[PDB]
Formats: structure tokens, C-alpha cells, sequence
């Protein structure tokens, strides 16, 4: 029964590899498992709780390595869906994926350590958490948004840094004598960074009233300039979400794809040479239209569309105008 | 070769009705209409832009020779057709069902006739398993 | 006089149940009442103020249970407006509503306790505060906005968590020896969480200068990554508000609704069978147009509308063209 | 039953002018124009999309039998008509005044005549109280 | 020379009353003056600086009362530009404006006190600062934006308050015994408010590790929910700014105003009665078009405009169609 | 070989002066260099690290002055690309640029000091960091965005300041007696500023329960009003980024520029005088169209474009209508 | 009064060509065209919407009597004309220059003739000072 | 001078066909069509707006004298042409290649003929180095 086995295997591949819907819940469970490890490992660092922490962590490590091994095997078995990952060579290539090799490495490391490696344990927990991304999607999205607002982020950083050094230096001048907090300029810089960030430990704070006046005037600005990057990036992320949401509606990649496939086949499928020419030119046209359907993929295209029709309108009426001109002579 | 170059020049002259060595929009449009297919102004301009590698809006025989001198190996169309098919593939695993292909492909884009769908099936459904894989099809497309 | 009684009852139903305008003020008053309870209950936890706090809270509890009972009765009386809540069975079903049963339960609990239950008192205050939502609207809106930005929130969380663990570990290494604050890694994690969140209690802070350098470099990034979720959600909420504000203007649900009602009635109302066919097909068309007026309900439809007319324009000129073609032969 | 199936086939043939067992847009449009109502291209395409449960753009007798086999009970049209009426009901409590109904309903959507409004009142204003409730009307609609 | 005096007086009125451009600088200067008073008054509260602070504040109060009196007189003299404020009665009505009466009251109060009233001085400084708004524009703008996002702000508040009470109660349970910070539930509530707000004084913080675990898990959410209102309001303000910026470009209030004035005059200016009818109906039309140019004043009107033209084009071709139909018979 | 030398020189000019792509990396390196100096200088202020800090800083200063001198020379040699900076006079004018003179001044100052000037060293490090902007772009962008939201920022500031003074005064009243933190009103103002900003040092905090109640109620609002400016500016920056991103696509400055150049040349290039008139009027038209392509440069122009065509369509059909009218008589 | 009511009825009949007591868009459009001014469909619909205080799209004599019974005092047009003029007044103080009025008012909206501008000046520029104030003009407008 | 003023008046009369001392859109359009080049309504309105420095939509001889009295020195067109060329200059350094100039300039805007491009090259490519600098060209343009 290859049909049912293939169906079950494709379901397992969907739930394990990039999922879409309820499959996330399963991953969430796995996350919790590994998450628990983290917490337990932290508790294993406390002398008071070392005994019980490690006692529970041994069982939990057995559980997690068993789960990860079973998941790895089920994954390399459900990889048969992908054409690239078919047969011995295909599945070996699948296991060649960086996250798969990392998974097997962490598995054999956990097996070895179970049968001092606390630092290794923490690092492997970190790695099995990182694998969840599996694509760099978080890093790629953050980098895209940061690059989009690079100038605004840099101006915020530059102005905030100038404010930090200026305010810290002025408060240092106002407090170098009558406050043991600001012994040196490094202490004042630490204070300024810890306040403009609004962390405000309280280890250092101005006490002389001129110092407090300067600190007030400069914090009122520095706190805003230090909070600016968070607001800028948040607004950028939200605007990008809205843009993607409105872009995913028209879905104008279907007809260009069909035209491209037809043109590619036909181009593969004196006068004969001219026909083959026309066909390869049309193939280049298919490539061009597909590409122009890839990159812009935005609402501005709609405006462009209108413009086209706009010109079309003009052209059309010209013909109509020409027609009525003939009616003048008839 | 000599025969290939002579045939390419014959085809270009077929395109180049005027005989001045410069193909324009009008000649290509008229000849391709004579072939049967009616183009559009935007379509002709797109062909001109894609084929004009000189910078004057018209083409000469050397450009046509460099074009047809291209080989299926270097078209670099692999990733493009791959992404197109992934857009086609609802599942996303990399396999297309025969019924879905029959319903969709023949009813969109450059429509195709029954002989066309038959030949796609012949040269794609090698195993006759319905769920036609396209990676092999595109690899042999390049070759 | 059923007319005036019905009018007064519908006004009371509007003010009690989902209100629109000035009725909110009344609810605000009620909120304040229950709010007062909360504060008083908190004051009742202080040994110093226990006497006076409880003395005032007894009278205030009498007042609030009286108000809630009167409101509950006025509500089950003004529920007669809704057709579902008419007569004995209708009103019994109305009382079956989860918030109504909760209301009567809290009422009888307050009556019983009035005639140790401090924990019960606090929980019932919480419940009568929660009832104000009465639909989950707050939860539904928050969930919708969070789901919309799920990827951005998750990337912010993942990067912030990596920054937290990395910075805390590095500062722990820099401070494990020369600072009793960072005894273990758990202490360093607590510090990192309390600083990157910008809470900054001051119980733990780096003191070694390499530790302070690492803390500065990593806080400058971690604070932004920890503030990112707030900015993302705020921007999402504001953008959603703007979208809803611009969507609520066209109000294109009137004509489709009228067409749907007409078609439904007509479909309810050899050749006769073909006519009934045509009618049921038109009923399906009415269902489809109503649904397509429900889901999209967005500005993009306008573009679609233009596109329709766009194609329409083509078609019409074609006919015009055809006409002039005849004029060529005449 | 046999009589119902025969009448349904007669109606389908009335629709299927060609007699090939495949109803297209042209035949439905022409027959329903002969009935009196003029459609639109989008209207016919929407009917085709709603009635085409096969995947070829045309319909056969089994599809029409399955359609007409549908009954008022299982259409699941309750919630839809409810939300429509709430949109109609300005107050939102669930009652519609007679004057508002007369002004709005007959002057929007598929316009109705005086006999139509009279029959709506007859089968809706059972109590003759003006403020016609629709929940009972739609419950008997389903039945 | 009434011409030059009128010109100078209108310039003074522009600079004093609602200004547009560089006049703000003057007001800024005045602001600084009153601002200085504030600071000096604060310094006058310190016993150490009381002597010098009051010594400088006496001269500064003389200066500020002189400036305010001169400004008040120049204002009631430059008020002659406004038609309403012309002549004895007009200028008396001008002085009747609430901010003008407040100004004269603060002036005479400062004169009297100069010739214990420290609280009076502080309040009057506050009042002369408040007068700068003179319109409630700040309050009106804030209220508009808050009302626009009322539901989002309320859901953020409700969820944040639930998080606050829940986290406070749980940490209180975890710390009621082994931490003198959380003596009662009021102490825990104070802690929760001071941390979820990210103020984090450090007076109270969890110490038991279960308490710290709960505090971490609940702060990671509560801080975001408490920062949500700031982000929501900031995004709302920015979006409103963008909307106003794009709305102020078309300026479609000119032609409707001209039509309204023409129609109003004409309506003021058997068959005669029918003509006057036509005119009053056209006056109602002018009122309607002016109102419809007032309220919407948005980009959506453009869509509506298109729709109008859309239908228009339909209608137009119909006539054209009719025309060609005649050509069929000719 | 002037061709290759010119190519290399233009590449060097691109990498040094305003760069576009990978050249930023080089500048980043330079930034790091100067950045290092900052840190080292700070370390040079610590008595403990003074020896090693200054020892490393001497070599690092040699390195940085060598790098800056080499960069300055390579810059004044690669300036030959710009036409203005050609030959002796052109290059002297180039060196006249404020950042160039500042660069040479800092270079000679570093050379002199190397062969007490610690304050000079810090100031020169600051200046060579500031030079990176080289245009005021950060300041100009910040000023533009602040001016755009001036009213919203000012209302946030005004409401936050009222909240600050009110809350501080009320807490001072509640705590003037039973808390040594709030000795005077200045102490209460410092507390209010340090809490509403969410810095929360912990040096001052309310302790009396009425004081804590007032502090809670007023902080719940003041923290939001103090965080408002950051959110407003962040949203403004993000919206401006989106606007610029969508504006940079159409790039409608090409054809107007070509028309302007043609018209300018032609205008430079009885009936002859009338022709020259027509030409100068067309030159004014070219100036006008270029200017109108400069300022708006926004999506609203698209709407305007439609309107034009809108009217055009009207006009066109009128002509068509006129035509058919003739057909009535023929 | 009796004379006023009779004249109003005569005017309504002039509008009501049919004589059925219900004025529609066609009659108003035709009569107002006969007057000389050509309306638009949107303009006629706007008049209908503004004058239809019943709910059937047509008007009867009582509505016209109530309309014309309106006086300059109770139109509440003060604030509207004020804001309109402030939009006109570039300075914003509340005075309009004679040259600006002559250039703008006669070259926008419902264009006016030379006699019209002369009468505006006569009844507005009472002082002949150029800077025509409008608050007095609108106060006498109301009276 | 007297000769210049007389020639300017002759040119204005050539524009002012009517002879009433007020040039309108119709006269300018007709005369400049007789010159050969066809305008647009927006183009004529733009000329009117740019040349109408009075406020009535028409022009008189004094305005034309003030216009033509303008010299190349005071047009203040420097920065505008500079920014235009920077938009043209892809590199942004301030030099334009001869091939790019030939391809772009003659194929955009107000199209120019071969003699036109030849004269641009003559008066711009003084050094004949290809990479024509424009700052000198515009400085001599102003003079
Ligand atoms: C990746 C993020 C989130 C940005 C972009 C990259 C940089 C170097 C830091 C972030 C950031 C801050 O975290 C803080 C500031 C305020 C100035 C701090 C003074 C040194 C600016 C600033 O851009
Ligand atoms: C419901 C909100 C508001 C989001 C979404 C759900 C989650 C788990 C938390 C919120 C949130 C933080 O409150 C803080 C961060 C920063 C990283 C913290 C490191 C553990 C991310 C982060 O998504
Ligand atoms: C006028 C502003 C800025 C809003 C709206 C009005 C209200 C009552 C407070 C502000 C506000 C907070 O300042 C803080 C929260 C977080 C919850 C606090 C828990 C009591 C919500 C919250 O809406
Ligand atoms: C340049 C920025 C970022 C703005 C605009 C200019 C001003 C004076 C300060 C910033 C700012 C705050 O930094 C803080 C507040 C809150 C009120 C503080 C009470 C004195 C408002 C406020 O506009």
C-alpha cells in the first residue's frame, strides 16, 4: 500500500518541515520541552538546587534526546516526498542539510555525555533552539527592515550618542567634586548610558542641584532619542506587515507563469528558422514578463496599469477620430 | 556553421522586409501577423527592448546570430521555471497532478491545443504515474 | 400603555446592554463603583487600615450588591425587546447567558458572605470587572493584531532572547569573581532580564569595567529589541484603526442585502421547473454576491471595480468599432 | 421521483437548447433573456462558477439534479439572512417597521412590484403589528 | 496716517494673536521668560538657595509683570483689526475673552503681591503658561486621537490591569513569607505597578527564585502591555499628521465657497414666484455642496469622483449607442 | 596613462566622498578606529588603567593620525574628478570646504600634541566623528520630521509637563512630612521627572500610602505621555521612509529635464522677434514644468493626472458628440 | 396669506406641469431649462434629496409652502457663510479687499455679470473704503 | 531702444491678431500653429499663467517688453539646469559622455534634429574629449 504510506509520510513531512496551520502546536510542544531544559539547566547552576535540578534534568535529557532522535528519523523518512530527497542519494543529500547535520551532532553529543559537560549541554540546548528558525527568516526580516530605515536609525544613534556624551560630560563637571558616584569620566558615561536608556539602576545619580538641573534638561531629550530606534523599527515592521498583507491579495503570478511555461515549451518545440526566431523572441518576452511580475508586485503597478489604459484610451479614440474623418468625405 | 549562418540570414531577411539591415517594429509585427499570431504594441516594444543590445531600437544580423547562438544550457532559466512551478504546485512538495495540469495549463496563458497537451504528457509523464515531477522535465529541457 | 413601556424598556436595554453613546457614562459610574471596591479590598489587607477599610467596605458592599441586583432585574426586564428573549422561555434563555449566570452567582455569593471570605470577595470583584467586556472583544482584537504580526513579534522575541542569554552569560563571565551580585548564572540571567527590559531595579549591576563595557554594548541593542514588541503592536493597532475608519465609509452592504432578500423570497415564491431553476441559480448568485461583499470589504475592491470597468471599456469600444465597420460598407 | 426527475430533465433541455448535455453561458443567457430578464456577462459567469461543481465550465443533468435536490432546510442560509437583516435593522434589536420596509425594500436590489410587497406583508406581518419580526419569517422560510 | 498705523497694528496682532511663521520666536522668548520664573520659584523653595533665589526672582517678577502688561496693552490696541473688536464696545468684548480676563487678573495679582503668596505665585506662573494654548488645541487634539483609538487603548488597559493584578498576586504568594518587601498585597501591587511600568525603583523586588521566575514570565508580557498605549497613541498621532498633510493639498473649498456666495446673494436678490423658488432650491443645493465639501474632505472622495465619472461614461456611451442605432435606419 | 589614473581616482573619490555601496565598509572600519580612540580616551581617565590606557593610546594615535593624513591626501588628489575641484585653484577651493579645513586642523593638532592636552584630544575625536555626517543630513532629517509633527510633539510635551508638575506637587503634599525624600518641592519635581520618564533611580520614592496611591494614578498616565514623543517620532520616521520608498519608483524627472534642456538651448538659439518670443515663453513653460516636477513628486499627482484625463475624456466625447450631430443633418 | 398662498400654488403648478400634485425630476428639469439654466442629473437629484422631506422622492404643495415659509432669519446660514469668507479671506482678520473680490468672486462659482458685481459693491461697500467687511453684510443678509 | 521697441511691438501685433491690445489663448494658439508646432490646452494655459503678471488672463505690450527685456544674466536658471544635468549624470561627478548625450538627449523631450545635435556638440564639446562638462557650457549660456 504505497498510496496510504505516501499520504501519511507527506502529512508527517508537512508537520515536521515548514508547517502552515495546526502543525505549529506540535512544534510549540517541542519548544516547551527544549525550553524546560534551559530553565532546568539554569537551576542546575544553583548550589542549593543542584541536586534536585540535576536529578530532574537527567530524566528530562533522556526524554528530549529520545524525542529528538525519533523526530530526526521520522523526518529523514518523510523526506521522501521531495523529489531531490528520494532514494539513497536523495536522503543522504537531505541529511547533508546544515540543520540536519547539526541535529545529528547534538543527538550524538547528548547520547555521549549522558553515557563535566554542562557548558556543552547549555550550548546544545541553544543550538536546538536556534534550529527552529532553520532558514534565517528572523535574521533576514530584521536585516531587511533595518536596512530600509538605515538612515533614520543612524541619525537617531548619532544624535543619541552626542546627547549621551554631552550630558554625561556636563553632569561630570557639575558632580566631579561633590559626588563620589562621578569619580571619573567613565563613571559619568556609565551613568548617562544607564539613564538615557531609562534603565536607571540607581547606583549613580546626580546630587548637586546644578547637576540635577543639567541631568533633567538632557534626559528629557536623551530618553526620547534612545527610545527612537524601538519606535522606528516597530513602525517599520507594522508597515511592512500591512504592505505584505495588501500585496498577497491580487496574486498576479498565475497567468504569467502559465504563459512562461507555454512559451518555454513552444520554444523547445528559411521559414522554419524565422518561426524558431519568433519563438525564441517570445521566450525572452515570457522571461521579461515573469520577472516584471516578480519584482514590483506592488500597488503602484495598478497606477501603471491605469496609465497604460489611459494611453490606450487616447490611441483608441484616435482611430475612432480617423473613422469619423472618413465619414466627412462620405 | 556556414549552413546555420546562411539559414539565420535567410530568416533575418524574412524578418527584414526592407532589406536595409535594420529590423523595426513594423516589419516584425507584419511578418508575425503573416505567421498568424496578432501582437500588441506593448508586446512589440518588449521584443525590441529585449533584443536591442546596441542602443538604437533596431537590430542587425550580428545580434540575431548572437541570440540564436545561445544554447539551452546557458539560458539560466532553471530557477525561474522552478519558482513558476512552485507557484503552480499548491502542495509545494514538487509534484503536479495530471488532472490539475490538464485543467490549468490548457486554460491559461498561451492556450494550447489537444495535440499540445498530448505531447506535454508524452515528454513529461514518462512513468505515467499522474503526479508528474518537473525537475527531471526541466533538466531535460535544458538539455 | 404598552407603547411607552416598550419605549422605556428599549432605552433601558440600550443603556444596559451594548451601548453606543452617552450610556457609557452610566457604565463608567458603575465601573468606578466596582473600582472603589478593588481599592478598598486592597486597603483591607493592611493591618493598620484594616479597621476603617473594612468598616467602609461593608457599606460599600451593601451598596454595590444592591446596585448589581437592581441592574440585573432591570436587565432581565428590558431583555423583552429581543425576540429571542420574549416570554418565560425567552427570558429564561436570556438568563442562561454566561455573563448573566455569572452575575446572579456573584450576587448570591455577596449576599451570603455579607450575611473568612476575603479571597472570594477579591475574586468576585475581579469577575464583575471582567464581565464588562461581555464578549471577549478585547481578547479577540488583541489576538487578531498579534496573529497579524506573528512573524515580526516572534523574530523580535527570538533575537531579544538570544541577546539576553548572550549578554547575561558574558557579563557573568566578566563578573563571576569580583561581584557578589553575579554569584551564579541565574543571577546574571535575572540581571539581564531586568536591564534589557529597562526595569533596572539596581539590586544587581555590573561593577568590573570589562563587565560594564559588555553590559553597555549589549544593552544598547537589547533594550531596543525588548521594546520592539510594544512598538510593533502599537503600530499594528493604529494601522488597524485607520483601516477600519476608512472601511466604514462606503457601506456597500445595503444593496447586496436587498438583492439577497428579494432573491431569497422569489426562490421561495416544463417551463415552471425551468423558471424555478433560474430562480435557485439566482439565489446562489445572491449568496455569492453577499459573501463577496462580506469578506473583502476593502479599498482594493475599488481597484477591482476599476479593472472591471477597464475590461468593460475595452468591450464597449469593440462594439463601437464593429458599428463603424458596418458604416464602411454602407 | 420519476415525475420530478422527468420534469427536471425537461427544464434542463429547455436550458440546453443544443441538446449535447452541456449547458454553456450562451444557452442560459438566451433562454433567460427569452424569459424576460436581461443578464450581464459577470452575472452569467458567476452563475457558471456557482453551478460548475465539475471543473470544465459546463453543466450536465446530474449537477442540476443535485442542485434542485437541495431543500430549504439544508441551505444553511439562516445566519446570512440574519446578518443581512441586522444591517437592515437600524435599531439592531431584531424588528423592522412596516413603513421602513415599504420604503427601503421595494426601492433597492431586485425591485419588486405592489403584489410582491402585498405578499411579503401577508406572509410576514402575521400579527399586523407593523414592527415585523423576521426570525419567525426566516424559520418558516427554512421550512 | 491711518494706513501705516493700521499696517503696524495688524502686524502686531499677527505676532501676538495666532501667529504663523517667525512670530513664534517672540513667543518662545516669552515662554523662556515665564519658564525661568518656574525654575526660580522652585529654587525659592530650597532653604539653602532661598536668599539668592528670591533676590533674583524679585527682579525677574518685575520684568515679567512689566512685559505682560506691555503685551496686554499692545494686544488690546492691535485688536482693532478684527471687526468684532472695534471701538469701545468691540475692545471691551475683546477684553471679555477668558484668556484676556485671566491675563489682567494675573497682572493685578502680581502687582499686588509685589507691592506670604508663594503658592499664588506658583499658580499664576502655571496659568500664564497655560494661556499659551489659548484655545484647547492640545486638549482637543489629544482627545480626538484618544477617542479614535478608544477600543485599542481600553483593551490594552484591561489586559495590562489583569496582568498587573495577576502577577502581583502570584509574586505575593511566592514572597509573602521570605521577603519583607511583600508584607501585604498592597506592597505587591505597588511592586507590580512599578515594574510593569518599567520604573523599577528597586525598593521592592522578588528574591525567592519561584518569585523571580513568576516575575520574569509576567514582566516579559506586562511591560509590553503597559508600553502599548504609548505606541498606539504615537502611531495614531503620526498617521493623523500624514492624513492632514495629504488632505491639505487639493484645497477644494474655493469653488464651493464661491458658488455658495453667488447662490446666497441671488436668493436674496406667477413666474416671479417660480423663479424665487428655483433660486431658494439652488440655495439649498449650495448649502448641501458646501457641507459635503466640509465633512469628508478626504482621499476617498477621489474614489467617489471616479465612480461618478464611471457612471457618467456609461450614460454617455448609451447616448452614443442610441446615435449609432439611428444610423442603422439611415 | 591618464585614462587608468582617472579611473582609479574616480573610484577613490567615490569611496571617500559620498559612497553608495560596499564603500561604506571602509568608512565603517575608519569609524571603528576613531571609535576605539573614544574608548581608550575614556580608559585614560581612570587612574588604575591610566598607564596601560595611555600606552596603547599613543600607538593608536600615531596610527589614526597617519590614516587620517593619508586619507586627506588621497582625498585632495581624487577631488580632481569634480570640475569645480580641478587645477590649483579648484583643489584649493576643495580644501576650503569646512570639513576639509576641520580635517587638516585636527591633523596638525594631533601632530603637535603628539610631538596636558587630554581635553583637546577628546574634542578632536568628537570632531572627527562628527565629520562623518559632512552635510548635516542627520540634523536636517530630524528637523524635518520634528517640524512635521510639531503640534503633536508640543501637545505631548505640554500635557506631560502639566502631569509632571501636578503629580509631583500632590505627592509632595502627601509626603512632605513622613518622608525625608521629599524635603522640598525641588526634590518632588526631581522624583516626578525621574519616574514619569521611567528612569526610576530609587533615590526618591513615595512611602505614605496616600502618596503611593497618587503616584500610581498619576504615573499610569505620565509614563505614557512621556513615552509619546518617542512613538510619535518613530512613526513619523517610518512613514517618511515608506513615502520616500514609494516616491523613488516613478522617477518622472527625466523627460521634464530633457524638455528643459532642449527649450533652454532653443531659447538661446517682425517674424523673427515673434519666433524668439514664442521661444522665451516656451522656456518659461519648461521652467514651470520642471518646478512642478520638483516639488509635488507625490502619489497625489497621479490623482491629478487622472483628473486631467478625466476632463480630457469629457472634452473628447464632446467632439465625438459634435461629429454625430453633423451626421444628423447628413 | 391668501395672496401669498395663491402665488405659491401658481408657482408650484408652473413647476408641476403634469398637474397630479407630485413634482418629479423631469418637470423641474424641463421648466428650469425653459428658464434658461441647464442642470445636471446630480444637480436634480440633489434638489430632490434636499426638498424631499416626505420619503417618496416627489414633492407636494405643503412642502413648498413650508420651504418658502422659511425666512432669512431662521436659515441659520450665518456660520456657514462666515467660514466660507474666512476661506476667501487670505489674511483671516475678516476684511476683503475690493480688487481681490472683483478678481475672484466674478471668476469662480456661479459666474456673475457686471451689473451683479456693481450691486454687490453697492450693497456691501457702503463706506466705499475698498476693504469690504462682510459681518455687517451677512447680518443685513439675515434681515 | 527705439528699434528694439518697434520690433517688439511688431512681434506683439503678429501675436495680437485682433489688434485690441489684449492677447488671448486663441490668438497665441492660432499664430504659433501657423508657425508649425501644435500646442495643447494645458500648454496654452500654462503660457497664460506664466506670462499673466497683471491678473486678468490677458497680456499687453508692457508685459512683453518687460519679459523680452530679461537677459540671460538674471534668469537665475543656473541651479535649475544644474540639478537637471545631475539627474542626467548617472555618475554624479559633473561630466556627460558624448555617446550617452547623443542617445538620450535627441530621443526625449523636445526632439532635436541632426543639425541640432551637431550644434550642441560644436558649442559644448569645445575640447572634443567626449566627456562634455556642462558647468562651462551653462556659464556661457548665462552670457
Ligand atoms: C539594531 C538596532 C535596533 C539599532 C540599529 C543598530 C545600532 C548600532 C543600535 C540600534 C540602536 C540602539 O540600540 C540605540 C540607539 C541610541 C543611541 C545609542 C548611543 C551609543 C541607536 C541605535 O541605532
Ligand atoms: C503578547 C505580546 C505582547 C508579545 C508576543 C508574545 C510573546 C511570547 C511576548 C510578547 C513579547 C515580549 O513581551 C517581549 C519580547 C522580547 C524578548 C524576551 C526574551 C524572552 C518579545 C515578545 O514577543
Ligand atoms: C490617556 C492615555 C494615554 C491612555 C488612555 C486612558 C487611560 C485610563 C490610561 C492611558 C493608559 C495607561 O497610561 C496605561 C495603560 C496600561 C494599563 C494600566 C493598568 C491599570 C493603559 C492605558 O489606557
Ligand atoms: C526633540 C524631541 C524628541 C521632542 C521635541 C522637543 C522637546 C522640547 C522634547 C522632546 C520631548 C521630550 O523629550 C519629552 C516630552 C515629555 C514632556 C516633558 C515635560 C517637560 C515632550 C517632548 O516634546
Amino acid at each position: 500500500r504505497n498510496a496510504f504510506y505516501r499520504k501519511l509520510q507527506n502529512f508527517l513531512y508537512n508537520v515536521l518541515e515548514r508547517p502552515r496551520g495546526w502543525a505549529f502546536i506540535y512544534h510549540a510542544y517541542v519548544f516547551l520541552l527544549v525550553a524546560s531544559c534551559l530553565v532546568l539547566s539554569v537551576f542546575s547552576t544553583i548550589k542549593e538546587y543542584e541536586k534536585s535540578s540535576e536529578g530532574a534534568l537527567y530524566i528530562l535529557e533522556i526524554v528530549t534526546i529520545v524525542v529528538f532522535g525519533v523526530e530526526y528519523f521520522v523526518r529523514i523518512w518523510a523526506a521522501g516526498c521531495c523529489c531531490r530527497y528520494r532514494g539513497w542519494r536523495g536522503r543522504l543529500k537531505f541529511a547533508r542539510k546544515p540543520f540536519c547535520v547539526i541535529d545529528i551532532m547534538v543527538l550524538i553529543a547528548s547520547i555521549a555525555v549522558l553515557a563535566s559537560a554542562l557548558r556543552s549541554l547549555r550550548f546544545l540546548q541553544i543550538l536546538r533552539m536556534i534550529r527552529m528558525d532553520r532558514r534565517g527568516g528572523t535574521w533576514k526580516l530584521l536585516g531587511s527592515v533595518v536596512y530600509a530605515h538605515s538612515k533614520e536609525l543612524v541619525t537617531a544613534w548619532y544624535i543619541g550618542f552626542l546627547c549621551l556624551i554631552l550630558a554625561s560630560f556636563l553632569v561630570y563637571l557639575a558632580e566631579k567634586g561633590e559626588n563620589d558616584h562621578f569619580d571619573t569620566y567613565a563613571d559619568a558615561l556609565w551613568w548617562g548610558l544607564i539613564t538615557l536608556t531609562t534603565i536607571g539602576y540607581g547606583d549613580k545619580y546626580p546630587q548637586t542641584w546644578n547637576g540635577r538641573l543639567l541631568a533633567a534638561t538632557f534626559t528629557l531629550i536623551g530618553v526620547s532619542f534612545f527610545a527612537l530606534p524601538a519606535g522606528i523599527l516597530g513602525s517599520g515592521f507594522a508597515l511592512k506587515v500591512q504592505e505584505q498583507h495588501r500585496q498577497k491579495h491580487f496574486e498576479k503570478r498565475r497567468n504569467p507563469a502559465a504563459g512562461l511555461i507555454q512559451s518555454a515549451w513552444r520554444f523547445y518545440a528559411g521559414l522554419k528558422v524565422s518561426i524558431r526566431a519568433v519563438c525564441v523572441m517570445r521566450f525572452l518576452v515570457s522571461k521579461r514578463k515573469f520577472k516584471e511580475s516578480l519584482r514590483p508586485y506592488d500597488v503602484m503597478d495598478v497606477i501603471e496599469q491605469y496609465s497604460a489604459g489611459h494611453l490606450d484610451m487616447l490611441s483608441r479614440i484616435k482611430s475612432l477620430q480617423s473613422r469619423v474623418d472618413q465619414i466627412v468625405g462620405r | 556553421t556556414e549552413e546555420q549562418i546562411a539559414e539565420f540570414k535567410e530568416a533575418f531577411s524574412l524578418f527584414d522586409k526592407d532589406g536595409d539591415g535594420t529590423i523595426t517594429t513594423k516589419e516584425l509585427g507584419t511578418v508575425m501577423r503573416s505567421l498568424g499570431q496578432n501582437p500588441t504594441e506593448a508586446e512589440l516594444q518588449d521584443m525590441i527592448n529585449e533584443v536591442d543590445a546596441d542602443g538604437n531600437g533596431t537590430i542587425d544580423f550580428p545580434e540575431f546570430l548572437t541570440m540564436m547562438a545561445r544554447k539551452m544550457k546557458d539560458t539560466d532559466s532553471e530557477e525561474e521555471i522552478r519558482e513558476a512551478f512552485r507557484v503552480f504546485d499548491k502542495d509545494g512538495n514538487g509534484y503536479i497532478s495530471a488532472a490539475e495540469l490538464r485543467h490549468v495549463m490548457t486554460n491559461l496563458g498561451e492556450k494550447l491545443t489537444d495535440e499540445e497537451v498530448d505531447e506535454m504528457i508524452r515528454e513529461a509523464d514518462i512513468d505515467g504515474d499522474g503526479q508528474v515531477n518537473y525537475e527531471e522535465f526541466v533538466q531535460m529541457m535544458t538539455a
